[PDB]
């Protein structure tokens, strides 16, 4: 034979199929790449020049008072419209530990919303990167289990006659390794990316909560007291 | 910060049942 | 032939094979039943939440959900949270309320992920003991080979390759067994905890409505 | 060579301790498996009509009266008397949220340990099923070097005798996976039934302490107003 | 020959892969020992001590009872732990506070030694989980080294091969040799870990509850006469 | 639920090259 | 052949790059072993002093006038300032319940916050440790099916024509474990010494927590009841 280009057309039929099967699981990731990468790439820098924004927030209005202007689709800008208008729906009670558990709440389950969001799409690269070996494995076994049939019947010696059974044979698992090196390259990569942002968003979350209780506390005292 | 690869995983059997296919038909020729 | 080598086999071969055929259209059948209640499900329950994200108050949220069915998990949770709110009558400790209610909510989203999960069970028995046995298997015929080839001493090595190809073949059937289960095993895990999630968020929104209202009566009441 | 027999006999010396370690560990495995299993089966039976049986009491009182007759070793009983048993030695307290507080504490407490008496067993069944096939292949290795060794004579001569001696290596090859595949089989059986009867044990435990806190609170409310 | 004069005349890097696997099997059991007369020592004594405490009834009985369990008594350090901050809290009114004070330094310690008890898993762990890949290590080696040797004259019979066979045999052999009871050992003490943090924790358990319902009946009596 | 869902590779890689060995060292004897 | 050394160089493109990544891979791992160890042995030893100092304060403004002195990049003095930053900025406030609920947050934030910066390196590490095996294998594939290609295209029934391309690939795999294994040991060492670390700065914010909460509640018991 002469290389790849070459061995994949005449290998065989269930070979040729793990092997197709293969290079669309490489295309899958490769595109998983690329999209997720610009995304993580855009959104974490906006979040980071949002939170370098309202590190300097002493009070909720304030920090409403900065945030006026960041768009429509910013993180920061969602968490501090929960805590808003967490205090425009109980306007009304005087239960300041009620408003302040149900922030706590809200931000909770929007954080991990946002989490799970970003993290669509590992599924595939986790799956194919544990997987592909394998598939690569049968592909190499069912080359092999056709090459001892090729032995038995007809039979011959002079491996000169296997040599192309067992090329393709091989092919099926370097192919198998090729397409699960990068899924697992790219999985540990935005395993970490992911963590780092789902980090800085809980503190922005924070940050948000320190605001609105300690808001709150001032204003009962400073209301009841004098 | 994530649930990463940690794992060393080696199915490379593939390669020691390449060497046996060389070894069956490599002494009796 | 790939069939005409699955008779070749002599017994511990044979009876391998077959157990492996079993588990691969066992793995097929759980799938299909499992994924296509998965999507119904997810479908009707994503309906019916964002259905009720316009909802103010506890009363408006069961006018809304009056009619969701009965299978309808968010009428479980609605009903749950009135169920409390109605065996707690004549107490005074809205804390105590909340804190029964949300007890009651967490405890049925659990219950309810359980219920999902299962099957669960033999695709991951499957997926971890089918490499196992297509390699006993292969070591069996690999031996039964070199027992063969002492009886007759028969001292060439080019005749026992059929011994050799259905050991082979039983790892192969081995693996087509057991990559398939270990695949759905992870996504099914993985929907499971992402509907469980959106059942949290369900149950969430009904926990905020119901302490919503108990202030705000409360205080009400307190202050005229 | 031997079908079996012979087989075993001509393990020569390490083969067949090794075969015997596994064979002894299979029957180990085998009689864990039919012996935890009508414990665990009465178990969960019981404890299944126990729960339906309570899920019809509106107050800790009546519960007490409904599981009044359930025996001594009533997983249910058990938690009624500590909820009961809280409320009798706080008696002079007027805590409410500090009773509450005490009895779950207790209650977790209780369950996290019927938990794990239910699990005990399972390491036995974890370890056998993670080592069994390195135990046949320890034995493998050494059956394939010895014969190796025997060979390393002369033996300028093409007569086979390496069959016998390099196919019992295999053999407790064999016997390794076959005493590793019902060890994992069985414990991914009782991981399961483990967790659905702590669940189901949960379940009582959260009954018991709702009870206990509606009574409490409207003991308490009755009494202020 | 036999095995010995087979290690005798085995490459270089194949016995340092043979002496390193070795030595980590000396250590694993050296560890064995050790932490099993530890584990057997701390447990005997926790038992007694919680089997002497389940007849408490007050903290001030508790604090009599356990005057005198030696200096290395968990179940002391735990009961002066809660002596010592209802001491430091003298002044203080809330009893809130100091209930969570007290259950808050009793998590951290229970933490504590159950992070202390488990030292030296990390290595067992650390073995038994890559020794297999050492093992292959050595295995690949040899074959490399036995198709080195084929090479090296024209002909392929069982004498050019039989040094690298030698070498992949008895690396792997060793390999599961020191890989299978850092795998029995590791999963002995790591049951063994849980049961006695468990033990702990329930003593831990008894401390805040009788501390809970101690402040609670005080300040009941001290504010109705 | 602490049971075991994902193939192994350790003991699928110790056996099929000690299945190497064999023919390693027997396919040589009917040189 | 000749020898391990003067057998890397006569390989093939593929097996050529595949042993030169790896031992890059090798020397990557190592520098980072050297310099994360010496990294934490020293922070492990100026917390441990730090917390035997602090373990004998009383009151938080004691444990202050300690901390007064452990420098700028003191953790302790970190955590310190946090407790003493809630509770200046919630100045005229009547909620100690809500001063101290501030605080724990946000130290428990602090201390998360420093774990995740001391695992730095460690995604290097995994991923070298998960992919490193693979490249090794897809080096041996390579050259064994760019071998049997030779022998086919030759027709040379023989074996010691084939023989030094099978050395290469299984040298080119044992390349690939040694790159792996010992990037894996030092990755489970990491994560150990890691929780360790995390273990004692919780100690240390436990403390300062307790102070805190002390010096309130003794303070309203002595000006509410005289
Ligand atoms: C040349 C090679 C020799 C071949 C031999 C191969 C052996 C095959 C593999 C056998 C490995 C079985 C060992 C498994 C160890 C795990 C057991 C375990 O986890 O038990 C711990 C915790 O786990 C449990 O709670 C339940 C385990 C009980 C089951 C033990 C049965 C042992 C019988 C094993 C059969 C193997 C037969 C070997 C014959 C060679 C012990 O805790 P403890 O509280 O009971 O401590 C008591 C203390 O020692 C008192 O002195
Ligand atoms: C030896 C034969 C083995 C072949 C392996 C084929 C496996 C067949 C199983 C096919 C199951 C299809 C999964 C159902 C997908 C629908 C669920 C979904 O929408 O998203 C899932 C994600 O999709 C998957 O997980 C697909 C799994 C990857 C399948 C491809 C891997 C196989 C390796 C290459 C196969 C080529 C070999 C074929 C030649 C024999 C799960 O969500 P997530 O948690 O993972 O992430 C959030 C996404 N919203
Ligand atoms: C070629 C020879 C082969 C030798 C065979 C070796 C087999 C595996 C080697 C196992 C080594 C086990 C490493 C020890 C892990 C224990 C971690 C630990 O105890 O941490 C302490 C120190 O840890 C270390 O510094 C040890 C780190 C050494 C890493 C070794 C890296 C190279 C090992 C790879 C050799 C395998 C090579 C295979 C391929 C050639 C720090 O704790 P502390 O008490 O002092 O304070 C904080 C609480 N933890
Ligand atoms: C280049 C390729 C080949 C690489 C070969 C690597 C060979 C590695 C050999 C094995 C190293 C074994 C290390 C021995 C010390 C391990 C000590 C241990 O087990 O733990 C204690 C370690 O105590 C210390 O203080 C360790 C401090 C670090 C020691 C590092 C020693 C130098 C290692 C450098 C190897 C460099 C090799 C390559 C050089 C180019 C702590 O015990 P503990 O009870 O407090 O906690 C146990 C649970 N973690």
């Amino acid at each position: 034979d002469l290389s790849v280009w070459g061995m994949y057309q005449h290998a065989d039929i269930v070979v040729k199929c793990v092997m197709i099967g293969l290079i669309l699981a490489s295309v899958v990731t490769w595109a998983i790449f690329f999209s997720k990468s610009v995304e993580f790439f855009n959104q974490k820098r906006r979040l980071k020049r949002e939170q370098q924004l309202l590190a300097e927030a002493r009070s909720l209005n304030q920090a409403n008072d900065i945030a006026a202007d960041f768009g429509s689709k910013s993180l920061s800008l969602h968490l501090l419209n929960e805590a808003q208008n967490e205090l425009e729906l109980s306007e009304g009670s005087d239960d300041n530990e009620g408003i302040k558990e149900r922030t706590s709440f809200r931000l909770e389950r929007r954080v991990a919303a946002v989490g799970r969001q970003m993290g669509r799409g590992n599924g595939y690269l986790a799956t194919i990167g544990a997987i592909s070996p394998f598939v690569g494995l049968f592909g190499t076994v069912w080359g092999i289990m056709n090459s001892f049939i090729g032995i038995a019947q007809t039979q011959t010696t002079n491996l000169a006659v296997v040599a192309p059974g067992i090329a393709e044979a091989l092919l099926a698992t370097a192919i198998g390794l090729v397409a699960a090196i990068p899924a697992v390259v790219i999985y540990n990569v935005f395993a970490r990316q992911i963590g780092g942002f789902k980090a800085m968003l809980g503190d922005v979350a924070a940050q948000v909560l320190l605001l609105q209780s300690r808001d709150l506390d001032l204003e009962a005292s400073a209301a009841a007291h004098p | 910060n994530g649930e990463m690869h940690d794992i060393n995983v080696t199915p490379f059997i593939d390669v020691m049942l390449v060497l046996l296919i060389i070894f069956m038909v490599a002494a009796p020729l």
